[PDB]
């Protein structure tokens, strides 16, 4: 719910002390999934079969 | 005050999660299909309940090494400062220590223990000086073509007269032949001052 | 995904020119450093995306319930009173240019604390000026003096613990008890050791408190 | 890519101070062993060795490789067959004629191509190849100061190599062939990544 | 431990809560370091400031005082000694106190030493001019004031070419920081190491949780990346005792150095 | 505690601590540093 | 841990630097002793007879 809920949780207490405490690791999310891959060419001879 | 005894709270305190974690880990299954070896053996035949056993053994013995390090480390620390705690008692409750600023912060006078639970609280009675006040100062003084230096007091002068005080305490006495020694000449201090000595 | 390599990170454009044979690097870490594009040649690093423990600043639920959460090590403009400071994003607490003790150690010399009422950030005051008025001939002496008496605690000994190895690894049961007789005598070298620790609690206490051979009354 | 960073790896290497054996052409092919790999040097005032030979069974019963090259392109074939008994390249002044048998091969391999030297590799399925050129000026043994062959191409083939030869063209040579033998080595890059000095911690 | 990767988090919680004690370990030894520098460096409840004129009765302080005339206001000696001493799931905390916080201390207790004597560690600092400081340290070691009250000039001297030689000795000699440098190398290589070790195998396919995980089937993939987990858990075990085993003497060594400047820059020790 | 971990009972128990430190008290207001030497 | 095996020396080096943490400790606490009996008994200069 709130930073401070999430304190109480990671104390597993009701009552928090004056101070600072680690709740959890924050880090940004990827968003896009690159795949890269050098030039396409060297085509097999399929075309001279079909 | 509050957390004013912090130091033996976080100690009790340590005690008491490390046993939790201790008796937490009994619980957790270190990758066997069960905590408790009752629903292993009543349920798997032996030559396949020794796999999970075996995992089960593996992740308690670790417990218990990493249990025992940290115990170890910690009793390293509190034979530390119970060294510390010791030293302390023979040089401020058995003794008088010059030591700056060791048993308690000022002039150490005295000292006394006090009962805690696993530790010790000592009252360091200190000497702290106040209401200071200036004067103007001289290395030396020169009478009858001679040098004399205090004895065990300072040189202190109100702007009208010379005196001789204690360095800790103001008590301004007559600078006279008893608190004062002759040495040397009137030509070898720089800020020496003409002042008589009484005899 | 480059030619096999998978990771996730920043993309950048680098200068640090690769050799035609060669189109990754990593650095002394044995890690990713920079990989060149198959399709356009052009060479660009690759940086690890900001990661960091949120720290939040609780004043005490007795006195309030507002709270600053910091992001350690990472920048604002990638995660209100926003505040930036060496040691992370600080959210929730605005910058005062006042100097206070510190009360809640944050990092990098401010700290945080919740006064005239909301959670403030500033910088550590170290004390108060003072210019000793230094000449050739100042001496001052005291005129008058306090007795003080200051407390101090010292732990001299903690819980004297002992733990049944046998008993904690398997609780009754012989057939755990066959296979943990397989291992050693780790059994034994902990019960040696928590033995160890129990008896130097007790000369610990010995050696603080029974420093005198009589009970003077 | 390494740069400024010290790097040590196990893999296969030339001894410092080794006992590189030193033939000189009036041809010199007998046919010398290959167990893991081998270090080739050509410093001749010419270009009259142009190609190499690999494999195990020459005797028309296994592939063989072929690094036939000339003047234009190379000519890398894996096939299997025994040109006549050993290679002999008598070069219009333009014949080619060291093989007189052809079989069902796999590749084709015609990509591209004063002291040059060469080390090959036969590693699981990429047959290794590294090249270098460097000035003498010099008329002495091989030089000094380090110079660290590049890769050139994979070459993937799955052949067993134990036997290599080396062609000489004619109407006098010198080649230095050594082996590799897999211990510690320590590498130093620069800021460009470029290989300057090296160590045999052996 | 699993990086880059969201199902090894599965096959990691049954392991209990090993992460939780190397969280608080380390986090007890971050405050243990600024605990330990506090003990040391802030002794002192204010902050002096040294005179505009010195004149010091002929020593010269100007190796060890404070200079306005080059950035972060810091001593030439100090300045030589800063002078001559890439994440993947670890991070580096900044101190509290800045070293623009420690400059400030050291020349707090420098001038209150200078102008002061040991009246400042005890109680108010009482100004006193420093040749009569020198007198009664003298007569502290068992030597009259007389000595120094007659060879004043000479002991400034001495004093002076005594302090000019300490950079040229710090200098001539990188070995003088050894203590520190120990220190930091051993950090550094404990923090390199702790990355390295996550290109091992013990005993698995690959280093790569991503190439196993592509490679193999489930039923063999989790017993991978089981051995993946088992071999880096002891790994931060190793590093995480190894970095107690070192705190617990840097917290020795600061306990040493906060005693040593309060017998001997907060007084005069007869030890 | 049930699982084979126990809590050892100090040897000085905390009346003894107490006596011990009321001694010390007595001695140092009424003997000074001399009880110690 | 192998005592003369081949297959277990070359299994070991898959774990890192662990023996290499080990050794440099072993060093550590052996350079460590020496320099206690240095600070504890050769804290004079000269040997006075
Ligand atoms: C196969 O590889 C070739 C060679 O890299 C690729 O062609 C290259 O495509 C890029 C992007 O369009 C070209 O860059 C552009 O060049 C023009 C000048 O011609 C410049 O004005 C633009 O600002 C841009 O930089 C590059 O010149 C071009 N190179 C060649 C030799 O044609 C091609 O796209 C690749 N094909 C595939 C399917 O990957
Ligand atoms: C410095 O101290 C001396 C000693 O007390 C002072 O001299 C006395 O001053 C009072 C006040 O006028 C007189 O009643 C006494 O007779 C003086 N005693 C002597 C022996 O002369 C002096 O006044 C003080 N000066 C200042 C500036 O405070
Ligand atoms: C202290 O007394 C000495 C001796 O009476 C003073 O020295 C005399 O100073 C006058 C004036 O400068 C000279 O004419 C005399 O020749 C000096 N006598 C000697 C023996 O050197 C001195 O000035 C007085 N005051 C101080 C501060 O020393
Ligand atoms: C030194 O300080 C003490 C207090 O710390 C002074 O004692 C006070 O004196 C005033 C004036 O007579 C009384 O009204 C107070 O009741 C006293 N306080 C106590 C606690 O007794 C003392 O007078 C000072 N002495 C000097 C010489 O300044
Ligand atoms: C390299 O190997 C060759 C051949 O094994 C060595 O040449 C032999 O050296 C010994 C010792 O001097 C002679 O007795 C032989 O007659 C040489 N020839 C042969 C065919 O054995 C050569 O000495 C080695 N070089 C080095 C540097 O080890
Ligand atoms: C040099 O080698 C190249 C190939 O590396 C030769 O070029 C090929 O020659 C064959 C004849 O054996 C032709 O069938 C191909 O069409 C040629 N390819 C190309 C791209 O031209 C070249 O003829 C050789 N030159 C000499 C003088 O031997
Ligand atoms: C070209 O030669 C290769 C080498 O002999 C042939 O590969 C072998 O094919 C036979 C077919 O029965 C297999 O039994 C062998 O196992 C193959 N060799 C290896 C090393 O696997 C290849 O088939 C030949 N190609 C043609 C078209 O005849
Ligand atoms: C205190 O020491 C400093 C440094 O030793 C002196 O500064 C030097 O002064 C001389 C004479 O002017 C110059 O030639 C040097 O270049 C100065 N060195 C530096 C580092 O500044 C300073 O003069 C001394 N103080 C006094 C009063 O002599
Ligand atoms: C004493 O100190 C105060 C404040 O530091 C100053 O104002 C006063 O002038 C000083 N008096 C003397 C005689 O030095
Ligand atoms: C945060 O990002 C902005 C814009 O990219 C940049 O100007 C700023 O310096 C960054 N802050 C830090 C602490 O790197
Ligand atoms: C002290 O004396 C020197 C010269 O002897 C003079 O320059 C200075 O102004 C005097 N006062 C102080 C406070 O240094
Ligand atoms: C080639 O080497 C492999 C690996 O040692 C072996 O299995 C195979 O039998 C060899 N083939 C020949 C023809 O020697
Ligand atoms: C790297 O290459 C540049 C090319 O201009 C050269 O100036 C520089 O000296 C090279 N550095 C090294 C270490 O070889």
């Amino acid at each position: 719910l709130d930073p401070l809920s999430e304190t109480k949780c990671t104390l597993k207490s009701f009552t928090v002390e004056k101070g600072i405490y680690q709740t959890s690791n924050f880090r940004v999310q990827p968003t896009e999934s690159i795949v890269r891959f050098p030039n396409i060419t060297n085509l097999c001879p399929f075309h001279e079969v079909f | 005050t509050p957390s004013a005894l912090g130091k033996l709270q976080d100690v009790v305190n340590h005690n008491a999660q490390a046993l939790n974690t201790l008796v937490k880990q009994l619980s957790s299954k270190f990758g066997a299909i069960s905590s408790v070896l009752n629903d292993i053996l009543s349920r798997l035949d032996p030559p396949e309940a020794e796999v999970q056993i075996d995992r089960l053994i593996t992740g308690r013995l670790q417990s218990l090494q990493t249990y025992v390090t940290q115990q170890l480390i910690r009793a390293a620390e509190i034979r530390a400062s119970a060294n510390l705690a010791a030293t302390k008692m023979s040089e401020c409750v058995l003794g008088q220590s010059k030591r700056v600023d060791f048993c308690g912060k000022g002039y150490h006078l005295m000292s006394f223990p006090q009962s805690a639970p696993h530790g010790v609280v000592f009252l360091h009675v200190t000497y702290v000086p106040a209401q200071e006040k200036n004067f103007t100062t001289a290395p030396a003084i020169c009478h009858d073509g001679k040098a004399h230096f205090p004895r065990e007091g300072v040189f202190v002068s109100n702007g009208t007269h010379w005196f001789v005080t204690q360095r800790n305490f103001y008590e301004p006495q007559i600078i006279t032949t008893d608190n004062t020694f002759v040495s040397g000449n009137c030509d070898v201090v720089i800020g020496i001052v003409n002042n008589t000595v009484y005899d | 995904n480059f030619n096999g390599l998978t990771g996730t990170g920043v993309l950048t454009e680098s200068n640090k020119k690769f050799l035609p044979f060669q189109q990754f690097g990593r650095d002394i870490a044995d890690t990713t450093d920079a990989v060149r594009d198959p399709q356009t040649l052009e060479i660009l690093d690759i940086t690890p995306c900001s990661f960091g423990g949120v720290s939040v600043i609780t004043p005490g639920t007795n006195t309030s319930n507002q709270v600053a959460v910091l992001y350690q090590g990472v920048n604002c403009t990638e995660v209100s009173n926003v505040f930036q400071t060496r040691a992370g994003c600080l959210i929730g607490a605005e910058y005062v240019n006042n100097s206070y003790e510190c009360d809640i150690p944050i990092g990098a010399g401010i700290c945080a604390s919740y006064q005239t009422q909301s959670i403030i950030a500033y910088t550590m005051s170290l004390g108060a000026e003072n210019s000793v008025a230094y000449s050739n001939n100042s001496i001052a002496i005291p005129t008058n003096f306090t007795i003080s008496v200051t407390t101090e605690i010292l732990p001299v000994s903690m819980t004297k613990t002992s733990v049944d190895c046998t008993m904690y690894i398997c609780g009754d049961s012989t057939e755990c008890s066959n296979l943990l007789l397989q291992y050693g005598s780790f059994c034994t070298q902990l019960k040696r050791a928590l033995t160890g620790i129990a008896v130097e609690q007790d000369k610990n206490t010995q050696e603080v408190f029974a420093q005198v051979k009589q009970i003077y009354k | 890519f390494r740069s400024s960073v010290l790097h040590s790896t196990h893999d296969l290497f030339l001894p410092f101070f080794s006992n590189v054996t030193w033939f000189h052409a009036r041809f010199d092919n007998p046919a010398l062993p290959f167990n893991d790999g081998v270090y080739f040097a050509s410093t001749e005032k010419s270009n009259i060795i142009r190609g190499w030979i690999f494999g195990t069974t020459l005797d028309s019963k296994t592939q063989s490789l072929l690094i036939v090259n000339n003047a234009t392109n190379v000519v890398i074939k894996v096939c299997e067959f025994q040109f006549c008994n050993d290679p002999f390249l008598d070069v219009m002044e333009s014949e080619f004629r060291v093989y007189s048998s052809a079989n069902n091969c796999t590749f084709e391999y015609v990509s591209q191509p004063n002291l040059r030297e060469f080390v090959f590799k036969n590693i699981d399925g990429y047959f290794k190849i590294y090249s270098k050129h460097t000035p003498i000026n010099l008329e002495r043994d091989l030089p000094q100061g380090f110079s660290a062959l590049e890769p050139l191409v994979d070459l993937p083939i799955g052949i067993n190599i134990t036997r290599f030869q080396t062609l000489l063209a004619l109407h006098a040579a010198a080649y230095y062939v050594g082996y590799l033998q897999p211990r510690t080595f320590l590498l130093k890059y620069n800021e460009n990544g470029t290989i300057t000095d090296a160590v045999d911690c052996a | 431990i699993c990086g880059d990767s969201t199902e090894c988090s599965n096959l990691l919680l049954q392991y209990g809560s090993f992460c939780t004690q190397l969280k608080r370990a380390l986090t007890g030894i971050a405050v243990e370091q600024d605990k330990n520098t506090q003990e040391v460096f802030a002794q002192v409840k204010q902050i002096y400031k040294t005179p505009p004129i010195k004149y010091f009765g002929g020593f010269n302080f100007s190796q060890i005082l404070p200079d306005p005339s080059k950035p972060s206001k810091r001593s030439p000696i100090e300045d030589l000694l800063f002078n001559k001493v890439k994440f993947n799931g670890l991070t580096v905390l900044p101190p509290l106190l800045t070293d623009e916080m420690i400059a400030q201390y050291t020349s707090a207790l420098l001038a209150g030493t200078i102008t002061s004597g040991w009246t400042f560690g005890a109680g108010p600092a009482l100004q006193i001019p420093f040749p009569m400081q020198m007198a009664y340290r003298f007569n502290g070691i068992g030597v009259t004031q007389n000595v120094l009250y007659e060879n004043q000039k000479l002991i400034a001297n001495q004093f002076n070419s005594a302090i000019g030689k300490i950079q040229d000795s710090l200098s001539s000699t990188p070995s003088a920081l050894g203590k520190l440098q120990d220190v930091v190398n051993h950090n550094a290589q404990a923090l390199n190491t702790l990355v390295k070790q996550l290109s091992s195998k013990f005993g698995a396919i690959s280093s790569v949780l991503n190439d196993i995980l592509s490679r193999l089937d489930p039923p063999e993939a989790e017993v991978q990346i089981d051995r993946l987990i088992t071999g880096r858990l002891q790994s931060l075990q190793t590093y995480v005792t190894q970095q107690l085993i070192r705190a617990a003497e840097i917290r020795a060594s600061a306990n040493l150095a906060a005693t040593k400047m309060s017998e001997c820059v907060l007084g005069q020790s007869k030890r």
